[PDB]
Order: structure tokens, then sequence, then C-alpha cells
RNA sequence: CCCGGCGAGGGGAGUGAAAAAGAACCUGAAACCGUGUACGUACAAGCAGUGGGAGCACGCUUAGGCGUGUGACUGCGUACC
RNA sequence: ACCGGGAGAUAGCU
RNA sequence: GUGAAGAGGGAAACAACCCAGACCGCCAGCUAAGGUCCCAAAGUCAUGGUUAAGUGGGAAACGCGGAAGAUGUAACGGGGCUAAACCAUGCACCGAAGCUGCGGCAGCGACGCUUAUGCGUUGUUGGGUAGGGGAGCGUUCUGUAAGCCUGCGAAGGUGUGCUGUGAGGCAUGCUGGAGGUAUCAGAAGUGCGAAUGCUGACAUAAGUAACGAUAAAGCGGGUGAAAAGCCC
RNA sequence: GAACUCGCUGUGAAGAUGCAGUGUACCCGCGGCAAG
């Protein structure tokens, strides 16, 4: 029961009830988003995507929370040129649970 | 440095001198009379506009007793005040030193920092005229 | 999410038999190296063994084209003084048929502990008969 | 007004050393070499944040080629079939699905073969 | 019951006592005493004295059952050193712990 | 005769692996006095093989 | 009081709020030297790290593949001024 | 020959 | 033109050779130079030709010869290749920090709601030595401050968690057992990694030579716990 | 300065333990020959 869908230019293969990680989405925390774009449907008999974004398939993902990702420090230094600068970064992330995939 | 390969008295050396040791100097600044009087007018205007100022016909104590002054302030519902009057009153000055929160000075003794620090200022019938003619 | 990885203790590896006779030395060596590396399997991973054991039969009767019979030479410098021990291809194949295949396969594989682990899976003999009849090694067609 | 720098220097040294844990002895305790080690590690991480994509793409390419060769088609021909079939599925998804499932990959490869011509 | 005995500012090198100490760690007190008595190194006498003091303290403070004492921990630490012309004399701090369990 | 680099503590520790001593583990009990002693040596009390000696 | 040599030193008892204040006596970090615990290493070549990374021990959502501790192997990587 | 002072002497460079 | 002061990919290594100007993050896709026998990601891909010699994988003038090159083949990067060498014609793939897709930050402009003087759009830029300009963080003291916290635990020390693009900030366990100081302005002995910089401490070299004229000690007893070094 | 301090070929501010290729070597001690 795995389906492939893309949200922020990255494809993800997810099943029903499996949380997935995606880039920042402009959706409410307590609301659900319907991705009309699908790349694969898996079942007793699969439904190959003869053309992109098969209409028969759709994904329903409910947002559970938001927040900042793990801290990552990026430092630039140069060979005996006296260049040195470091800065932190925390990419925004969104975790969404998928409940039911249309065939 | 008291003393006498390099030198022992070099600042880098332990127990040596200081590279840029200072000398006794005075930091007093120059303030224009016009600028000072303008600042005094501005502070007085702000003080009156917020209603920090209290004016009475004559504020004095019959006897040089601090308890009497404390009672007079208590019935007036004022604790931290600056009493500014005209001719210095012997009894008030004598019975005002012990109360740190309360300060008394003559008309010519007004200073900006004193006005800022103290919550309220208590003038007199003649002190208002004295300060008005002083500022000009 | 994490990409799938091959656990060394849960890898399904089988055996195979390759006949060296009638096959070009370089091409068969390359194929054997590819199979040892496990690249053919869909679970390839460059930090864990995933290939299948290979048994080579009749290494002495290997087929090589051109004048490689005499032109080819083998050199190893043990050390000390005058370590210039030459080995002509004919002499080596006559005396040590297995060493040519072993060195070729070792060269085709990486250098390091992983490469040694890959090479240790290969067995080579100079005759059809082999003692590894208990593993049921399916013949390899190529 | 004399000011003592002990607190600031100690805090700086503690903070820099806390990031130099496990560097084979001297690098993990001596500030002089710990600073150089941490700077070099930061540069290496900066390069790795971009080399990771290359490494993972190469691994996916290898896995896809391995899966396709079994079905009887080269990787290049498989990609040609996928592209000519108007399929935008990336290599990462195919590599992920080739190990967990085989029927789906078989369908993809046979479709690629059919659409190649 | 755990008993601890220590000796401070020993007239011996810091590391020359660890060699004797290794023969004590993990060994029963009964055999440890004999091993130290029959050891030849100079620090052997100091280690034996420390162990004897430890067992005496254990038996005096503890009720009874001296025979089941095993040396659990023992170590030697750097001590204050004496500086002279250029020469440095080291000192050793011996620590021993004896406990039935 | 001059070291260009300072050997690390690990190398020094490795070089000191052979300096460990050996336990005697050879205590033999006297036949009569019943006190253990080093083999082939008179006891402190002055006994050996059970036979008596000066034992000053 | 006991060990210790009628020593140095130490362990109990007591005073002391505290002896994690003992005359070497407020606070006591690093360099440096140790014991224990967890993991790796005796077929493995190089500025000693960086990503991937199975494995191994503990606590957690009592699994749900989470964190900490080490890092077999692998691509890359020729110190500071 | 050594001690204190001119002297924190003077030029360039490191 | 490049380096100086531009990262990255390729030419095995390499700064001046080819492609290619790094705002930050993502396990997405398409390309430039160069590659698609393995090492190592990609065609043991197709078509028409040359090569029998490993020339390819080093060489002139000159009648295929000319041809002799470096510890070891060592002038293929290793194997190995008779095509896995070269020429020309194609469809594909790999191929960077180049470009595109998603997300985030900042400068520079422009548009308007015009503001309450910001907001919503909008294109562009974001390598950097010397240098210039702008914006901030850390500590001592002064007034704020006879305020506040604090023996129900201050400063300091030592771990953890959460925080911002940064120097840093807050909470808390333990040790500490008496000071610290909100907000806002002022003065600075104001932020350390090197100057064969200086005081103190701690190391390796290391349990390493030496124990110093090559006049020589042996034994019994005594003191002492301990005696080749003391006394008889 | 830090070290988990091998040989050969090649390049390199020009004889490379550290750069490209390849080969050898179980971990750790003790005594000398001095090519470095």
């Amino acid at each position: 029961m795995y389906a492939v869908f893309q949200s922020g230019g990255k494809q993800h293969r997810v099943s029903e009830g499996q949380t997935v990680r995606l880039e920042k989405l402009d959706i409410a925390t307590g609301e659900t988003v319907e991705f009309a774009e699908v790349l694969m449907i898996a079942n007793g008999e699969e439904v190959k995507i003869g053309v992109p974004f098969v209409d028969g398939g759709v994904i329903k993902a409910e947002v559970v929370a938001h927040g900042r990702g793990e801290k990552v420090k990026i430092v630039k230094f140069r060979r005996r040129k006296h260049y040195r600068k470091q800065q932190g970064h925390r990419q925004w992330f969104t975790d969404v649970k998928i409940t039911g995939i249309s065939a | 440095v008291t003393g006498s390969s390099g030198s022992i008295k070099s600042p880098i050396w332990r127990s040596g001198g200081v590279t840029f040791a200072a000398r006794p100097q005075d930091h007093s600044q120059k303030v224009n009379k016009k600028m000072y009087r303008g600042a005094l007018k501005s502070i007085l205007s702000e003080l009156v506009r917020q209603d920090r100022l209290i004016v009475v016909e004559k504020f004095s104590v019959e006897a040089p007793k601090t308890k009497l002054l404390a009672q007079k302030l208590k019935d007036m519902a004022l604790e931290d005040v600056l009493i500014i009057t005209g001719e210095l009153d012997e009894n008030l000055f004598l019975a005002a030193r012990n109360l740190h929160k309360v300060d008394v000075r003559d008309a010519t003794g007004i200073d900006p920092v004193s006005l800022i620090a103290f919550d309220k200022v208590v003038m007199t019938a003649d002190a208002v005229k004295q300060v008005e003619e002083m500022l000009a | 999410m994490k990409t799938f990885t091959a656990k060394p203790e849960t890898v399904k590896r089988d055996w195979y038999v390759v006949d060296a006779t009638g096959k070009t030395l370089g091409r068969l060596a390359t194929e054997l190296a590819r199979r040892l590396r496990g690249k053919h399997k869909a679970e390839y991973t460059p930090h864990v063994d995933t290939g299948d054991y290979i048994i080579v039969l009749n290494a002495d009767k290997v087929a090589v084209t051109g004048n490689k019979r005499t032109d080819k030479v083998y050199y190893h410098h043990t050390g000390h003084i005058g370590g210039i021990k030459q080995a002509t291809f004919e002499e080596m194949i006559a005396r040590r048929p297995e060493r040519v295949i072993e060195i070729a396969v070792k060269g085709m594989l990486p250098k390091g502990p992983l490469g040694r682990a890959m090479f240790r899976k290969l067995k080579v003999y100079a005759g059809n008969e082999h003692n590894h009849a208990a593993q049921q090694p399916q013949v390899l067609d190529i | 007004a004399r000011v003592k720098r002990g607190v600031i220097a100690r805090a700086r040294h503690k903070k820099i050393l806390k990031q130099a844990k496990g560097y084979y002895g001297a690098r993990s305790r001596v500030y002089r070499v710990a600073f150089q080690a941490v700077i070099k590690a930061g540069q290496y991480a900066y390069r790795d944040r971009r080399q990771r994509k290359r490494q993972f793409r190469q691994l996916w390419i290898a896995r896809i080629n391995a899966a396709a060769r079994q079905n009887g088609i080269s990787y290049s021909k498989f990609i040609n079939g996928l592209k000519k079939a108007s399929v935008e599925i990336d290599r990462k998804i195919l590599a992920d699905i080739a190990v967990f499932d085989k029927v789906a990959f078989t369908a993809l490869v046979e479709k690629a073969k059919a659409a190649l011509a | 019951m755990e008993t601890i005995a220590k000796h401070r500012h020993a007239r011996s090198s810091a590391q020359k006592v660890r060699l004797v100490a290794d023969l004590i760690r993990g060994k029963k007190v009964s055999q440890a005493l004999d091993i130290l008595t029959y050891t030849n190194k100079k620090a052997a006498v100091l280690v034996k004295k420390v162990l004897e003091s430890a067992i005496a303290n254990a038996e005096h403070n503890d009720g009874a059952d001296i025979d089941d004492l095993k040396v659990t921990k023992i170590f030697v630490d750097e001590g204050p050193s004496m500086k002279r012309i250029r020469i440095l004399k080291r000192t050793s701090h011996i620590t021993v712990v004896v406990s039935d369990r | 005769a001059v070291q260009q680099n300072k050997p690390t503590r690990s190398k020094r520790g490795m070089r000191r692996s052979h300096d460990a001593l050996t336990a005697v583990t050879s205590l033999s009990v006297d036949k009569t006095s019943g006190e253990k002693h080093l083999r082939h040596h008179i006891t402190a009390d002055g006994y050996y093989r059970g036979r008596k000696v000066i034992a000053k």
C-alpha cells in the first residue's frame, strides 16, 4: 500500500498511517491537504502511471506539527587568506501523516 | 618603573610598566549658559506637563524637628519630594538632613540631575517667582 | 527516511561455476570481478560484501588471443638485492595456472580490506574436478 | 578600569573544546590544535553537504543498473524508455522500490521496453 | 563494608609503584599479603604496609569475618614534587580499598 | 640524536607493555611448622623440608 | 581506640552547620597523571577528519525502528601563521 | 672593566 | 584571460591547460569540459573503414624503416584489451557548488495601501586579499539603585535542554556558602593563537647514561623493625 | 605543531613517510652494525 507523491520537488514513497517529512507548507496545523498529484499506486494489482499525475490516485495528508530542524553550522575558511565566518541554520520542516490512498 | 636581551621594565615583561598608563585628568565638560538655561526650561516644562510639580503658599516647619516634617509630609501624602523654596529656612534645613529621601535646597541650588532623580518637586509662593526670574 | 542497506549477517549469497576454457582472460576476469563485487544484484553497496562465490575450472586451459602467450610477462619485487624475478606467461601458466586468474581478479577489485574480502570468495582450480560438491554450485553461463 | 578576561577566555575555550570531542587525544584537549581540527572538520562538512548528493546519486545509478540488467536491458535504454513514455519518476524512488518490491520494477522495465520502439 | 586506606607523600617515584600495584588488583587479600611480602621491589614494603593498615582498619571498624576481604580498588597518584639544582623529586599517593563485596 | 616530534602517550604506553612483573605463585607449605614459604628456601621461622636449622 | 617503627601516614569516635573546612586548611578549571564502566583494534598503510554506516550497552514512545556511548567497512581529504 | 643617568636615544627592517 | 583576491568538475597528481563565478538547506531533474571493460557512474551500443605491430601506450631530419631514454615495464594511472587502439556518421546515459524544482535569510531598486510611516507585490544581487561604509554581541565601574533577586542558596566551577544568520542569551542537576544586578546613557587598563613575547605549573625524549680515578674487601656478634655502608 | 611516522614509479619551490598509480607488511619488546 505504498504510493509515490511529490510536494516540494522531492518524491516520497509513503504508505497509509506512515508519517512523512516535507518542506514548509502553507497549511494550517490542524487541517488536511489533498495532493492531487500521484506517481504510483500499490495493491494486489498495481496501477502504473502511464501519464504523470494519474487522476484516479490522490493522497490525503494531515499535518500534525511544525517546527525548526536540527541545528547545522556552516563555516567558510580559506587557505592562509584570513577568511573565516560561521553561521547557524535550521531548515523549516513539516511532518504529515497519510490516511488512505485512492486507487 | 623602579629598576634598571631586552629590558626588565618593558610592559610585556612581568611586573613591568603599562603601555598607555593614563595621568590624572579632569573630564568636566563645557556647557553654554544659553544651552543650560534652555535645558532647564525644557525639563521644567516636561515636569509641569506630566504634573510632577506641587505648589504651596509656604512650606516650612515651626520647629527644627524631623518628626514634625515627617508628619507634615505624611498628611500631604508625599514621601519622596524635593523641597525648593526661596530664602533658606533654618528649621527646615536643620530637620531635613536625617531624611535621605527628602532634600531641601535654596533657589540657586537647583540642578538637573536632582530634578530628574526625585519623583516630585514642591515649590513655594516666592520660589516660583524666584526661579522664573532666574531662568529669564 | 534512510536508503536501504545490506546487513552483512542477512545477505543471501549462492555459488557459481565458471569454465575458463575458451574465454578471453581479460573479459572473464572483468565479469568475475563484477560478480564478486555484487554489482549484478539489486542490493549493491560499496561498504559491505554482497557478491556470490565463484569457482573457476580449467584455469590452465584459458583462452587468450594474440601474441600474449610470449609477450605477456609477470614481475614481482620481493625485495633484498636483485629482486628481478621474471616469470614468462607460458612458464607461469604451466607451473601455477591459478595464479594468473587470481592476480587478474585481484587487480580488477579494489585495494584494501574490502578488496581482500571480495577476493577471498573466489576459488580457482586447474581441472574440472572440484571438492565443493556439497554447496550445490549452479553452473554459470557466459 | 582594569577588566579581567578569565571568565570570557574560559567560556570560549570550553565552547570550542566541546565541539572537538573524540579527535585522537591531543586534538581533543589542546586548544592550539583543537581549533585547527574543528575548522578543518567544518570545511570537510561543508564539502560533504554537497558530496552527499553525488554519492547517493551514484549509488542509485548503480542499483538501478543492477536491477535493469537482470530484466535484460541496459540502464541507458531503460531511461530512454521511461523518458519516451512520459514518466518523470526519479532514480531515487526506483532504487528504493527495487529492493522492497520486484513486481513493480518488472512492470516498469517491461513498459520501458515496450515504449522504447 | 568498604574500607579505604591511603598513604600520602611516599618516598618513591610516581610510576614505579604501579608495577607493584598491578599484582594487588583483583587478588584476594590472603594471597596478596604473601605476594607483597615475597616481592623484591622497594615499593613492595610500602604497599604491604598500606594493605596491612587497610585490613586492620576494616577488621577494627567491622565486626568480624576478616578472611573474605578482596582488594577491589588500588591506585597510585602523582604527588607534590621537590625542586633542586636541575632535578625534580617526585612523590606518590597510594590508595587501597578493601571490601567483602 | 634529537627527536623531531614528540611521541604521543599511546606510544609510551605501548613501549611499557613488557615492564609488567610476575607473581611468585610458588608458595609451598612446610611439613610441620605449617607456614608457607618460597620453594627451595628456608622459612622465616627457620624450617626447610621439615628438617630443623639454626633458626637464629 | 586501632594499624603503623613509642615514626611519617591513615581508619574509626567526637567537636564542628559543614572535616565535600584538618593547620599543605574559602572557592579548586586546564595542561599532566590514574582506577572503574561502555565500545573498537593484533591481515592492516599516510594532516587521523568528514558523509554513508552494520554492529555492540543503557533509558525512553514499554516495541513502532528515538537519544546517548564506540565506530568494522566504504567515497573524499598533502596542519596554523 | 663594571654601576646609575642622558635614554622610552637615533636609521632601516623584521 | 587566470592567479594575485574564485570555490567546483576534468587533464592519473598539479597555480597560470579545458569547462565553470560557490547567499544557506534538501537522499529531485537537465547540462558545459571530460567519459560510458573493471578499478569508478555511465553503450563490452549501431554503421562504414585502418591496424598484426601492444605502434596505440613518445619522439625529428632523412632513403614502413629512421627508433637509442630514466633504479622496475616506468613515455598507458594498474590490470587487461586484436578492439577495451584510431578515423567518420548517430541515438542515449554519466558528468560540478552551472541551470532548473521546493524552503529560508539579507542588500539594492520599482509598484502601489500611500502611510501611522509600516504593509502586500515586484525584478535583481548576495566568492573575495589590501581597503572603505554600515549594523551588533561579551565584561569593570558610575547614576538609575536605601529599587529587584538572593542562607528556600549570590558570584565562580562543572553537565544537560531550549534558543538567534553571528559574537551570545535563558532554565536547570551537582559543588559552591555570600554577593549579584533589571531598563536606559557614560568612561574604558575592553575580547589573544603564534612576536626565538614574559611569570607559574605540567610533560615527551625515559626509566634511558651515570652513580666519577681500575687502593679491595670478607666474616661473627651488638643496637636497631629494617645493617655490603653504624659500633665492637 | 599534531601523528594511525613502509618500498618502487610519476608530478610537485625540482630526490615526497603525507599528492596520482602499484607492491609488501600480524601487535609490541631487547642488543649493534650508521645508509638516512
